[PDB]
């Protein structure tokens, strides 16, 4: 078996953490967004018309 | 209790040949999520 923990060297666990860690990451990372957005816009208008065919 | 602020309204009669009252309406009322 192995023990409370096991041996000293520590056994082994070069085996177990080598082909473990992981890679972790662990990726603290890819969450909620509030996004984004573009804006407007440009004008303001000229008249030929409207005003005399209205 | 929320952000509901209502701006730009509209409506009109909804029946074509107006035969009863019906009003169709369409509002427009946003909430402002952070960035």
């Amino acid at each position: 078996c192995e023990e409370p923990p096991a041996p000293a060297p520590p056994p082994a666990k070069p085996k177990a953490a080598a082909a473990v860690p992981v890679k972790a990451a662990p990726t603290e990372t890819g969450a909620q967004a509030a996004p984004s957005y573009s804006y407007v816009y440009n004008p303001v208008g000229k008249r030929d018309p409207f005003r005399s065919p209205i | 209790r929320r952000i509901v602020n209502v701006n730009n309204i509209k409506f009109d009669s909804a029946k074509l040949k107006n035969e009863k009252v019906v009003l169709q309406s369409e509002f427009q009322a946003t909430t402002f999520r952070f960035v």
